């Protein structure tokens, strides 16, 4: 019962409701014994004892089965769970107060009430960062900031409840715990809160999107140059932004802290290549909001982590995603043509520094310079599927021995920093020049491929006709 | 629909109020007479009073005053409308013409506060400067009083004591300063205040609050050269000219508390004073060689409770009593065996107030006469009003009248009184001691017990004063038939109310019948506390009692058994059967009407008036048409209106016909003033016969547009509209009068100047001229 | 001597107009020259102070150090005479802190609050800086504004209007429990009875449905007085009521001649019904008419009356100490009456409380009615002599870059209906001083930079403040700090423009009651939220920086 198990237990709590009207009934004729002018008085006193006893042992039972409804974890779940432990708290708020005339009873309440007030401030922080603190300038990489820019930030909670006329009014703070040596000062030089209407609260959702956050370039109060880019550089500083989230309701003055992901504040534009890479190596080995000393020590991240992270530049920036076969010319580009092991501990320094054999090129920058001339030209060729991607020159010689004749292929040279290339068997195989971007500008590949013919059969056997014939 | 003709027959005999003084002249003394809807100038003349012309005015006068300001020669005369409608009168003339115009004009009447149950006290200031006027308790609204000024605006100053006893000016003071008996929690005193109209406030005075008894009520103003206060409580005589405390108490002033008072001498040596019995008094103050020396009283014998007086020229004291006849009586030098130092100089009559009457046309043929019960106690007298016109004949009784009905097997009149003995020794000789037979009822199941005195009709003597037994109370009377018995039976509801007792729980109806100068007791049947009027539903004694209206069937046994549990009653005090339809008049539930079912034996509920209205008379008209009187001077008939489309709704009378009355109705009748479309009279208690006559639907728009045409036209001393005034005083509803035609209206176009005929004629053509003038002359032949 | 240093952040960057009021209001330190004057002796042996770094800022004279934020400049201009709906001055910046207290109120009696009466004494009392006709259009505005924050202020803290609401929610709660009685066993023919006082019963006697109105008009109140009366007479026959059974059976007997009723009966008591009291609060009203209530006793009658008198029992209800007085009874004590069970008095009793919150919903809803008409009273008088002074302005204009929007904006306030329907027009009102443009001798942009030399402790324009204003001035900093009550203009209560109407007040917002439980208590510690600070500041302690200091520009005029 994902949906059932939350509609019943409105019902359940507003039985205890029909008793406590008719409990009120019986208190009523109790308090009428004052000054009374004498044998019901002890009649109706051990009747109102007994009348109070099931209603604390039937509350007890729904104690515990609204805990168990918050270990389940979507968003409508806490919607009707809040609004019932709302409704609860009106009850016992009247309860207390009739029982302040010696009516034992009192005390039953408090146990009972302090367990409500102590499930709430467990599921207000549970419930998160739906918009992940991104730049507009940005592409397809996300959590990198700059100074003199702005960034925007929605800490949405799954809550749907929110008071009559009560603006919750929020604030965002940037870098207030962060300020170990190595982390530089940000500090927004704007207006930092969110006016929360009820009305797209109650509807919508605790929407708090910070934006038009401006960022300063500051430094410690003490040391500045050299303290802030030594165990940690500028491009390899994380930065974690809190969010201090009020919430009222009926007098439920939290103060709460949904602390959201650290990200790379840079002080240039030109090293937003360099600044992603340091993003990609934290989210991969962990998922932790929260991290202080992670780029001190020097990681070992192997092969089995680094598949499925970078497909996901390719896959949201153009379309289509890294498939198997081209995961496979990465790793002996980066170890070697004849690995046979796949739990090689990459380090970050032979990430982004290490030249790739035979083409001594950097790992990261090579594979920025192919999606930044493929995003202008080959952005039609590479979501369809015309051609096959990163592909090595050892396997791409064992797969033609074993076909016909006449086919040609497209694939990316490693001896260059990138462009298109094509090769084809007619045994001998053949090989042209790599064409980067500045040939395609003039004219597209499209125009290549029909008028060269050695192109006839695109792989395997499509012809050059009817792949090509949308892009004419 | 209901279109109802209501016309008096009698103008109000009771005198309401008078206030003399230079009216018409600088030296001619004028005593105006302010009584009912009327305003008579009474010249002072050796024969007593001489009659120029009678005012008559919209309702009654809430506060007279007849005062000369500076400068003034005639004195100004100055009417409240009942509506709070404030209108300063100036007396004009052009060659002996009685023509009465207004100096100004203003409303003063107030949209909230709680009226003063004592009484609006009016008042004005010995210099002529101000208005003191005493709407509601704790709010005073004072008129400027200038000689440039035509709007009459009154300011609201908030009287700090929220509630007062009685309110006068000091005479004597060279300032505005007034002497008011506050009423508190923690006993009763009296004050003074500044009216300044500088500041629009109240001040402190001339001297602080003075410690007076508990029981001070009356206050009466020192004149000029004394100075001071005079206030008279329970018993104590206080006077207050400064800070001096002059009190002498006469235990004779104790029972019989100070009600009016009379300035003989304008010094203030003698100043005659009235109590609530009649028992002139007068006070005697001698000025300190000005401050007070002593105080004395004197007995100047007995009179009929009176109300206003007001001194006259040669010693003469005109004495408006309400209760009773009003007498001029004379100030002379004569004594006797009480000391009566005063005469009876003149004789005046009076028909209120009205308690019960009846049509008897036994040696009358028609044109019946009417016992009017008028009176109270020693001044209780049965006025044989009688049509020729009116002939009235005094029976004095010297006990309160209460109820009387009409007996045909003896031809004789059942009067009940209850006559007033200290405690049992008696007081006045009544008609009891006056009587040919006493004696008491069988059955057991200061002090005014209720006797039955039966008169005779011709010889006017009391044949049999059977008085009932102590404690014993009646309040319904019936002398009809009971059951196949043709005797009209004596079914008296008497009840035994204890004196220690706070809630009715012991009664008992008795039932007699007068048989040849014999009152012989039949049977008697016990109750549940007091009973109310009842009316025999076809013969069969209907029960009224309070909230259970009961049928009690009449056997052949001697038995008197119940037949219904009505239980939706909460009082049976005005109880009507007609028909089949049983009308009982609730206080609080209005209108109820109820029918009798045999194959049942309780009386349904079918009609119902949804209005909460205060009831003080009803009356049945027809089977559909019930007329009904307020306590509020408004009358009101509703209709049948049991086909509706809700089931709720069907009990619910529909009121259409609404009229706004002004007299206070006691009792109804049935009959006219002529020998062999309407005969319905009822006894008021300021003394207006009044007659209703269910007019037609023809003859009720022959009037319609007469009377909106004739209130522009003919309008009464003040630029006062008509129609306006025709509004009701109801708390409930404030609305004109709706489906009814004014008769005092139509009354005016007899006497009424003959080019002003053509300018109310001219806007009709029935199918006209000439014919309005002879078809309102048999609406004045009726009666 | 003990002098004060504030500090300036650059937060929320940099207004054209925030610039002028720096600039010629507050000075920006540098180095050790420009504060000497303080006594900024700073000794060169802190380590964080040799690494080039302001810090550890050395100082011989102690003082207050102040961090003030930019952002707290923007919010000035909502704390200042012209705040939430403010007039634009010497008293107008007292006349926005006593008008703060009016709304921000916990649990006041909305009765001890200044009426039309005492209002007007103070009209004539207001002050201004730089003409002498234009004071009369600034003050011609306090006179309505009383009306924003009560009769305009719907579902607010202490409004009398939003007490109405709260009373017919209580009522039907009321009319529920007394149902209950024959349901619940603990609460024959008996269990009947109490039906009939139901308002089903009730309203069916007139010829009107049950609704939400009918227990409002002032006929309704007439049918329930027979109902009340017949559940004395059957139920009950005590002592007490017994007395009260023989006055009104002796009172239809004495009018049978028309007479009254003198002073005859010696043992009569001190009924509920001849209770003589008064508001004080209220200017003019009457004695109220107390209905015939009965089973109390003589001691709790006069203590019940003399609360309703003052504060018509409201703490009772909702306010400070309001659980003691549910173990007693909010509308009537829990009294003792013999020959009746605990169940037998227990239904009587809450038809009296019936019969007595009936009438109190009565009473409540006629002395706003009231005073909606003595608040259009001088409303409408002011409207009548404001119009004829500013058009005497406009003819010595004429005669001796403003002159043109005086007469165009002076006869559009003659079109105003004034009355419901009078809640739009008093939107409209405001609109016209905005338009109309103050000279720059009397303008805003003054106002605002003046407020903050008066929240300084170097500068006060004025030391006696109103009662009102005593504790209303403390919402004065609040505001710079973090504005509760922000911008209330005309369109924000043009949307929700509850008229003065019974269909209108009971309906419209219903779910309003969720706010109101967080907005009392708000209030209460409300008045002590002041941002200031005045701990002494030693060499090594508080270690800010040199650039980030700012003085006041009165500071430096001073030495
Ligand atoms: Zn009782």
């Amino acid at each position: 019962e994902i949906e059932t198990r939350i509609l019943d237990l409105q019902t359940a709590v507003e039985a205890l409701v029909r008793s406590i009207r008719q409990l009120k009934d019986v208190q009523d004729v109790f308090s009428f014994r004052y000054t009374v002018l004498r044998q019901l008085v002890q009649t109706t006193a051990n009747e109102l004892d007994r009348m109070r006893k099931e209603v604390l042992d039937i509350s007890k039972a729904l104690v515990g089965r609204l805990t168990t409804l918050v270990d389940l974890l979507l968003e409508q779940w806490l919607t009707a769970g809040a609004k019932v432990l709302f409704h609860l708290r009106q009850l016992l708020k009247q309860l207390k107060d009739m029982s302040l005339m010696l009516r034992m009873f009192g005390q039953g309440v408090d146990l009972q009430n302090a367990q409500v007030t102590e499930l709430l401030q467990r599921l207000l922080q549970r419930s998160v960062v739906e918009t992940q603190p991104c730049m507009p300038q940005t592409l397809h990489r996300p959590l990198i900031l700059k100074t003199g820019s702005k960034f925007t930030v929605r800490t949405r909670l799954l809550v749907r409840l929110q008071e009559g006329n009560e603006s919750l009014k929020a604030e965002v703070s940037i870098d207030r715990n962060s300020e170990l040596p190595g982390f530089r000062k940000f500090n927004i030089l704007t207006s930092n809160q969110k006016s929360l209407t009820p009305e797209e609260g109650q509807r919508q959702g605790l929407i708090w999107d910070f934006g038009f956050l401006t960022l300063v370039e500051q430094r410690s109060v003490g040391a500045g140059k050299g303290s802030n880019k030594g165990p940690l550089p500028v491009t390899e500083e994380l930065h974690i932004i809190s969010a201090m989230v009020e919430y009222v309701y009926q007098g439920l003055k939290m103060k709460l802290q949904t602390d959201t992901l650290p990200v790379v504040i840079i002080s240039n534009m030109n090293q937003l290549s360099i600044a992603w890479a340091s993003i990609l190596w934290f989210n991969m080995l962990s998922s932790t909001p929260k991290d202080q000393q992670f780029f001190c020590k020097v990681p070992k991240a192997p092969w089995s982590l680094l598949g499925p992270a970078l497909s996901w530049q390719f896959s949201s920036y153009i379309g289509r995603g890294l498939d198997p076969e081209q995961l496979g010319m990465l790793r002996n580009k980066l170890f070697g043509k004849n690995c046979k092991t796949e739990d090689a501990l990459l380090s970050w320094a032979d990430f982004s520094k290490r030249e790739s054999p035979p083409g001594k090129i950097p790992f990261w920058t090579w594979l920025d310079k192919i999606l930044e001339l493929v995003h202008d030209h080959l952005k039609d060729l590479w979501n369809d599927g015309r051609i096959m991607g990163f592909v090595s020159r050892s396997e791409e010689r064992r797969l033609l021995k074993k076909m016909v004749s006449g086919t040609f292929l497209l694939r990316f040279s490693e001896t260059s920093e990138g462009g298109i290339t094509c090769s084809w068997v007619e045994v001998l195989i053949y090989s042209v020049q790599p064409y980067t971007k500045e040939v395609l500008q003039s004219l597209p590949l499209t125009e290549i491929i029909r008028h060269y013919n050695p192109l006839r059969f695109l792989y395997p056997r499509v012809p050059r006709d009817e792949a090509f014939g949308c892009y004419y | 629909m209901s279109y109802n003709y209501v016309v008096t027959a009698q103008k109000p005999t009771a005198v309401n109020g008078c206030v003399t003084g230079h009216f018409t002249s600088a030296e001619d003394l004028n005593l105006l007479i302010a009584k009912n809807t009327r305003l008579e100038i009474y010249v002072v003349t050796a024969e007593g009073l001489r009659p120029v012309k009678e005012v008559g005015m919209y309702g009654k006068i809430a506060v007279m005053e007849l005062f000369r300001p500076k400068g003034e020669s005639k004195d100004l005369l100055f009417i409240l409308t009942a509506k709070y409608n404030a209108c300063i009168l100036e007396y004009k003339q052009s060659g002996e013409s009685i023509d009465i115009i207004t100096r100004a004009h203003g409303n003063v009447q107030d949209r909230i506060g709680r009226p003063s149950e004592t009484g609006i006290i009016g008042i004005i200031d010995p210099e002529c400067r101000m208005i003191g006027l005493r709407l509601y308790d704790g709010l005073f609204k004072v008129i400027p009083l200038d000689r440039d000024n035509k709007e009459l605006k009154a300011f609201n100053i908030r009287l700090e004591e929220l509630h007062v006893i009685d309110v006068k000016f000091l005479y004597g003071c060279q300032a505005p300063t007034i002497c008011f008996v506050y009423q508190d929690p923690q006993g009763r005193h009296v004050k003074t205040y500044e009216v300044s109209l500088r500041e629009k406030e109240f001040n402190k005075g001339p001297w602080k609050q003075e410690n007076v008894e508990a029981e001070a009520s009356m206050v009466i103003a020192v004149p000029e050269p004394f100075g001071g206060a005079i206030i008279i409580g329970q018993e104590s005589i206080t006077y207050h000219n400064g800070d001096k405390y002059l009190a002498i108490a006469p235990p004779i002033i104790k029972q019989s508390t100070i009600v009016c008072h009379n300035r003989v001498d304008p010094n203030g040596s003698r100043y005659l004073l009235g109590d609530m019995e009649g028992r002139l008094f007068m006070l005697l103050l001698e000025k300190e060689e000005v401050t007070l020396k002593d105080l004395r009283v004197e007995l100047l014998g007995e009179t009929s409770i009176a109300e206003c007086l007001t001194y006259l020229d040669n010693g003469v004291v005109f004495v408006g009593s309400r209760l009773g006849d009003s007498q001029l009586v004379k100030l002379n030098v004569d004594s006797n065996e009480q000391g009566s130092y005063v005469v009876a100089m003149e004789t005046f009559t009076n028909l209120g107030p009205i308690v019960d009457m009846c049509v008897v046309d036994l040696e009358r043929q028609g044109q019946g006469q009417l016992v009017t019960c008028s009176g109270a106690f020693k001044e209780g007298s049965l006025r044989i009003i009688r049509n020729g016109k009116l002939h009235i004949r005094t029976v004095p009784l010297y006990e309160s009248p209460r109820k009387i009905c009409y007996q045909e097997v003896s031809q004789c009149f059942g009067v009940l009184s209850s006559r007033i003995e200290v405690q049992t020794t008696a007081l006045r000789p009544s008609a009891s001691t006056q009587a040919l037979s006493s004696s008491v009822s069988s059955s057991k199941l200061e002090v005014e017990v209720h006797n039955l005195l039966i008169i005779d009709q011709h010889t006017f003597e009391v044949l049999h004063a059977h008085q009932f037994l102590q404690n014993e109370y009646a309040l319904s009377l019936v002398s009809c038939k009971l059951g196949k018995d043709p005797n009209t039976y004596f079914i008296v509801g008497t009840a035994m109310v204890y004196p220690e007792e706070a809630e009715p729980k012991q009664g008992r109806i008795v039932v007699f019948q007068y048989s040849d100068g014999k009152l012989q007791t039949v049977a008697e049947k016990e109750v549940k506390g007091a009973v109310y009027s009842m009316v025999e539903f076809n013969g069969k004694l209907l029960a009224s009692i309070n909230s259970t209206v009961r049928l009690y069937e009449w056997t052949t046994e001697k038995e008197l058994r119940t037949e219904c549990n009505h239980y939706n009653n909460i009082m049976a005090l005005y109880l009507k059967t007609k028909g089949d339809f049983i009308l009982v008049g609730d206080l609080m539930r209005s209108v109820l009407l109820l029918a009798y079912k045999p194959m049942e034996g309780n009386f349904e509920e079918i009609a119902r008036d949804f209005n909460p209205n205060w009831m003080s008379a009803v009356e049945i008209l027809d089977d559909d048409n019930f007329l009904g009187a307020e306590n509020a001077f408004n009358l009101f008939v509703c209709q049948k209106d049991s086909a509706a489309t809700t089931d709720e709704e069907r009990q619910h009378l529909q009121e259409v016909g609404l009229f706004h009355l002004g007299e206070f109705v006691n009792v109804f009748c049935h009959g006219s003033l002529v020998m062999q479309q309407g005969s319905v009279l009822f006894g008021t208690v300021n003394g207006m016969i009044g007659l209703v006559t269910s007019l037609s639907e023809s003859w009720y728009n022959l009037l319609l547009d007469m009377q909106n045409r004739l209130n522009k036209v003919i309008k009464s001393v003040g630029k006062i509209e008509h129609s306006f005034w025709r509004s009701f005083h109801t708390e409930r509803k404030t609305e004109p009068a709706t489906g009814f035609i004014d008769g005092d209206l139509i009354e005016s176009f007899l006497d009424i100047s003959r080019p002003k005929m053509q300018e109310v004629v001219a806007n009709l053509q029935y199918d006209t001229a000439d014919d309005l003038i002879k078809v309102v002359e048999e609406l004045t032949r009726i009666h | 001597a003990m002098k004060i240093v504030f500090e300036l952040i650059k937060d929320e960057t940099a207004d054209p107009f925030c610039r002028k009021f720096i600039l010629d209001n507050l000075v920006q330190l540098k180095d050790i020259e420009q504060a000497a004057r303080f006594g900024f002796a700073i000794e060169p042996g802190s380590e964080d102070y040799n690494r080039g770094v302001r810090s550890f800022i050395r100082l011989k004279e102690p003082y207050n150090h102040v961090e003030l934020k930019m952002s707290y400049l923007k919010n000035a201009r909502f704390a200042t005479a012209n705040g939430a709906y403010g007039i634009r001055p010497a008293w107008d910046s007292a006349i926005w802190g006593l008008l703060r207290e009016v709304e921000a109120v916990p649990y006041s009696n909305p009765f001890t609050f200044p009426t039309c009466e005492r209002l007007e004494g103070i009209l004539n009392r207001l002050e201004y800086r730089p003409t002498d006709a234009c004071r009369t259009l600034c003050r011609a505005t306090v006179a309505v504004q009383y009306a924003i924050s009560i009769l305009y202020g719907y579902d607010r803290s202490a409004s009398v209007p939003r007490y109405l609401r709260r009373l017919i929610d209580e009522y039907i709660d009321l009319q529920d429990r007394i149902r209950r009685l024959g349901i619940v066993p603990v609460l024959g023919k008996d269990m009947n009875i109490v039906q009939n006082v139901l308002p089903e019963r009730v309203c069916a006697q007139i010829g009107i449905p049950f609704t939400y109105e009918a227990c409002l008009l002032d006929e309704y109140y007439d049918c329930i007085e027979s109902n009340i009366e017949q559940m004395y007479d059957l139920l009950c026959m005590c002592k007490e009521c017994g007395m009260r059974r023989m006055e009104r059976f002796e009172r239809v007997r004495y009018n049978t001649i028309g007479e009254r009723y003198p002073k005859k009966k010696r043992d009569r008591e001190r009924f509920f019904e001849e209770n003589y009291v008064i508001i004080h609060s209220h200017p003019d009203l009457g004695v109220l008419k107390l209905p015939k209530i009965r089973h109390l006793n003589p001691l709790q009658q006069l203590m019940m009356c003399r609360y309703l008198s003052k504060d018509l029992l409201y703490d009772t209800q909702f306010g400070p100490s309001n659980a003691f007085s549910r173990a007693q009874g909010v509308p009537l004590p829990f009294s003792a009456v013999q020959e009746t069970d605990m169940n037998i008095a227990y239904a009587l009793y809450l038809a009296s409380n019936s019969y007595f919150m009936c009438f109190l919903l009565r009473c409540v809803r006629d002395v706003l009615r009231h005073e909606e008409e003595a608040f259009r009273k001088l409303i409408l008088r002011l409207v009548n002599e404001a119009v004829e002074i500013i058009r005497d302005d406009v003819n010595s204009r004429v005669w001796a870059s403003a002159e043109e929007r005086d007469l165009a904006i002076a006869r559009s306030l003659e079109e105003l209906t004034f009355s419901n329907g009078f809640c739009r027009d008093a939107a409209r009102f405001l609109d016209l001083i905005d338009a109309f443009h103050f000279p720059k001798a009397l303008r805003e942009h003054r106002a605002r930079e003046d407020l903050l030399l008066h929240t300084f402790k170097i500068e006060k324009m004025y030391d006696n403040r109103p009662l009102s204003a005593y504790y209303g001035d403390r919402l004065v900093p609040y505001h710079v700090l973090m504005g509760g009550h922000r911008r209330r203009d005309g369109a924000v209560v043009r949307t929700g423009g509850v008229n003065l109407t019974d269909n209108e007040i009971v309906r419209g917002h219903w779910r309003a009651d969720d706010m109101m439980n967080a907005r009392l208590r708000y209030f209460d510690s409300i008045d002590s939220i002041e941002m200031i600070r005045n701990v002494s500041i030693r060499q090594e302690t508080l270690m800010f920086d040199l650039d980030r200091m700012y003085i006041s520009r009165s500071e430096l005029e001073s030495l």
